[PDB]
């Protein structure tokens, strides 16, 4: 449905004449984010659906023809959606951290082989925005340092 | 080389932030004694070009290159550091042509052993260790000073062209790294703040360049045609503008600032890269350089993505283009095509291009003529950028590939009305683009393209086409139960489609066939599928539409 | 302990075997001096056979050690395993260790060992299917070991591949007479 919302988005944005028509309907990427805001008060059944879904859209349509517009725009929106997601979440459920985060290091640490860029870039929003709430869930991290000797160069220092 | 780069630069750091002690001193006049040595230094010290060639076949050969890159990356860190040191010394200006010389000499050769063999190492492509800071530094010093206390001793290196096209070369290569990986490769090449202030203060060296001084100055020589000052500077105009859309989209207005929304300050700029264009156009030159007419509409094109579709400047920048379009001829293929892409992807942002479309087909069948040798038809009058060898080959890809676009957009709202069971108004535009689509079609039909991609996609889209019209049909068949009858507007598309399209689709298809696998069955496939649909409609809509067909 | 750590900055790169050779027979002497020992080796130079050879020579001296090490030691073993040794080497271990000797003082001790297979197998897919494999392949003895339930759980929590091929497996293990109460 999401790649569906991303296809339709594009082709209209790219085309005026469907613009005259069409009155603008909710796009189901900023519904997704409102159920996000909407998320906060007692909705721990919502919530372990999110992550699911946002590693989902990462794992599927995270970059691979360099390890166009088709190929790239609705799996960058897709995968940026994730992002965003996972972030916003991280924003405001204290209990899927160390769940979204043991996920993304899970996903960075033994592949080395897919592209992780992405997952580096959310890794960079998510501790930037609280560093102080990964002491909150700090083992996980420590003991994937015990793999940075066998992990590439850019993969280490990035 | 490397060591050096980071000598020099931890030495001016020391300069101009440790002082404001008997150290410095040590590795200061270390490195004056290295310059006035590699000055008198000149190829059998270092044993270079005679008794090793370099070679990519032999151990020696491969000692001796590596040695000349170290050897052309200590000159540049050198040359920065005889820079470093004083305010604009004759003298270490002198010391800083001399190993250009030297460098330039070895580029010069090794450029003879990548001439023998390919130019499949990417090593006399390399960096250079220069910093970006001092690139910017350097080419402002060159190009826009003119104090008298510095003058006397640049103009020596104003004298040397050489380095002037070293030095935007060096420039380029650091905007090409921040667009391939996310940075630059030296030192300051990791904070982007100031990678986007060196960068600005670069747009407007380049532009100064580029607009101060003309291109129509050419007293170097004919090699250097292809290898102006003023071509270079717009190179690095073009990639910069790319790289900063690209990477930060969220600083353009303050970028412009170096040089009231984005729209205003672009329009300003557009005005005199435009003229810049316009005057270049205008000279009515016969060899007509169209490497610089193509970086001026790649910039045009980059910058007007910064246009809002709504704006008046965007309507001026239509209008512009729609003019240029209509008035200058300029006979190459590509200088067409990228003006084309340009003037259609901005017209179809603010309404239908299927008027154009439609013009640009009269043209196309003005021009070439007909299947048959007896249409006199001439619509040269619409666009004057179509010529014999341009809108054959080359502009009909195009328009057939806008009105395979028109086609989708169109599927996809039929498709949502159909899921769907506001009604009437979206298949009234929708009949109004299929109908002057259809005579864009019917002009199409009457002329002879060449025989490559061209007839196949111009077969292909026709077979859209009939999809569309299947599509079409068949949604009034889900429809024309409920409402009963069938919108007046419909029943003249049908008409058009029976009368004007599908007879001469077949006199083409014999006309492609007789002039000596799978698209013509599939044309015929998809005409016979739409006559088919056409009959159930005609059934279960209770209005005859075979007298509209012969 | 602190002089063996400094070994790598004082040697070049020519006297090691030797080294290897004396710290492996030092190995088999001393149980104490496992662990800094084994990070020595996985420094220094040495012949993929000699590494393959001491794994042997620790595993069989897996009992044999005090539990702290325990976890550091099985964590050699998993980040050390290749992928081609890998059910061999699962066997040995799965037949080699307990969960039932060790027993605040037992219970942390084992939950560390837990995590540190967490981490082995979190970060390694090949381990899964291959221990799977190596009960599946022991459907013989109708004695097997408390190890061997708590592995399946853990695989089913993590990667979910394999829910599907433990349920299987977990019936026909059951219907088999082996899997019960007890």
């Amino acid at each position: 449905s999401v790649v569906k919302s991303f296809k339709d988005l594009q082709l209209l944005q790219g085309s005026k004449f469907l613009q005259n028509l069409v009155p603008h309907r909710s796009y189901v990427s900023t519904m997704i984010l409102e159920v996000v805001k909407n998320s906060v008060h007692s909705w721990d059944h919502v919530t372990q659906g999110l992550v699911e879904l946002g590693f989902i859209l990462m794992d599927s349509y995270g970059p691979k023809k360099v390890l166009p517009s088709l190929s790239r725009m609705p799996n960058q929106h897709a995968c940026k959606l994730g992002a965003n997601i996972l972030l916003e979440t991280f924003k405001i459920h204290e209990m899927i951290r160390q769940e979204i985060l043991e996920q993304v290091l899970n996903r960075v640490v033994t592949r080395a082989s897919s592209p992780i860029s992405h997952f580096l870039d959310l890794l960079s929003n998510i501790v930037m925005y609280a560093p102080l709430v990964l002491q909150s869930c700090s083992s996980k991290v420590t003991e994937a340092f015990d793999y940075l000797s066998f992990l590439p160069l850019q993969t280490v220092q990035r | 080389d490397y060591l050096l780069c980071c000598i020099q630069h931890c030495l001016a750091w020391y300069k101009n932030t440790v002082i404001p002690e008997a150290f410095y001193e040590d590795l200061d006049d270390i490195l004056e004694s290295i310059t006035n040595r590699m000055i008198k230094s000149e190829l059998e010290d270092f044993e270079l070009d005679k008794s090793a060639d370099f070679s990519q076949s032999t151990s020696i050969g491969i000692k001796n290159n590596i040695s000349a890159f170290l050897v052309m990356g200590v000159c540049e860190v050198l040359i920065e550091y005889n820079f470093s040191i004083s305010s604009f010394s004759k003298n270490r200006f002198e010391d800083i042509l001399s190993l250009f010389m030297c460098y330039k000499k070895l580029s010069d050769i090794l450029n003879e052993k990548a001439g023998k063999a390919k130019t499949k190492m990417a090593n006399k492509t390399s960096d250079s260790l220069l910093s970006m800071k001092f690139v910017s530094s350097l080419l402002t010093a060159l190009f826009r000073d003119s104090i008298q206390s510095h003058q006397e001793s640049l103009s020596v290196l104003r004298s040397s062209n050489e380095f002037m096209r070293y030095a935007v070369n060096v420039a380029l290569q650091k905007v090409q790294q921040l667009k391939e990986t996310g940075h630059v490769s030296g030192p300051d090449g990791q904070n982007p703040e100031k990678i986007f202030q060196n960068l600005c203060d670069l747009t407007r060296v380049l532009l100064w360049r580029y607009t101060s001084i003309p291109t129509s100055v050419e007293e170097s020589g004919k090699k250097e045609k292809g290898k102006s000052i003023s071509l270079l500077c717009l190179e690095g105009l073009q990639k910069i503008f790319s790289a900063v859309q690209q990477f930060y989209q969220p600083k353009i207005q303050q970028f412009l600032r170096a040089l009231v929304s984005v729209t205003q300050r672009t329009a300003f700029q557009i005005r005199q890269f435009q003229r810049s264009l316009l005057n270049l156009l205008s000279s009515q030159e016969e060899d007509f350089n169209s490497k610089e007419a193509l970086l001026l509409v790649t910039v045009l094109t980059s910058l007007s993505k910064l246009l809002e579709p709504s704006s008046p400047q965007f309507v001026q920048m239509l209008s512009w283009t729609s003019k240029i379009c209509k008035e200058n001829s300029r006979e190459d293929a590509l200088f067409c095509k990228s003006l084309m892409n340009l003037l259609f992807s901005l017209h179809v942002s603010y309404k239908s291009p299927v008027i154009l479309l439609r013009d640009l087909s009269q043209d196309i069948h003005g021009h070439l003529g007909d299947i048959d040798q007896d249409v006199e038809v001439e619509k040269t009058n619409h666009f004057a950028i179509v010529n014999l060898r341009t809108a054959a080959p080359t502009v009909c890809l195009l328009v057939l590939s806008q009105a395979e676009k028109v086609l989708e957009e169109v599927d996809w709202l039929i498709t949502k009305l159909k899921g769907q069971v506001p009604n009437q108004p979206v298949e009234k535009a929708i009949i109004m683009q299929l109908g002057t689509l259809l005579t864009f079609f019917h002009e199409l039909v009457q002329t002879a393209l060449p025989s490559g991609s061209c007839v196949d996609t111009l077969l292909k889209d026709l077979c859209k086409m009939y999809t569309t019209l299947t599509a079409l049909v068949r949604y009034y068949l889900q429809v024309c139960q409920s409402s009963g009858g069938i919108p007046k507007n419909m029943e003249k598309l049908v008409k058009l489609s029976g009368s004007h399209l599908t007879p001469l689709c077949y006199s083409f298809i014999s006309y492609v066939q007789n002039k000596s696998t799978k698209p013509i069955p599939n044309l015929i496939f998809a005409i016979e599928q739409y006559e088919k649909f056409l009959i159930h409609l005609s059934k279960k809509s209770k209005v005859s539409l075979m007298q509209h067909m012969k | 302990h602190d002089i063996i750590t400094s070994l790598p900055e004082i040697l070049g790169d020519s006297q090691h075997a030797d080294v290897g050779k004396e710290l492996s027979d030092l190995l088999i002497e001393n149980t104490s001096l496992t662990v800094p020992i084994l990070d020595v080796l996985s420094s220094l130079r040495l012949d993929p056979n000699f590494l393959l050879k001491v794994r042997q020579l620790v595993m069989d001296k897996l009992s044999s050690i005090r539990l702290e090490d325990l976890p550091v030691i099985i964590k050699f073993i998993l980040h050390s395993v290749t992928a081609m040794d890998t059910l061999e080497v699962i066997s040995e271990l799965r037949e080699k260790l307990d969960l039932q000797h060790c027993v605040s003082s037992g219970q942390s001790c084992i939950i560390l060992l837990f995590d540190v297979i967490k981490s082995a197998i979190r970060y390694e897919k090949t381990i899964s299917e291959a221990w799977i494999k190596a009960i599946e392949n022991t459907a013989s003895v109708s004695e097997h070991k408390v190890f061997d339930l708590v592995m399946l759980f853990i695989i089913y929590s993590t990667n979910t591949q394999t829910k599907k091929y433990i349920d299987r497996v977990l019936r026909n293990k059951i219907r088999s007479g082996c899997i019960q109460e007890q």
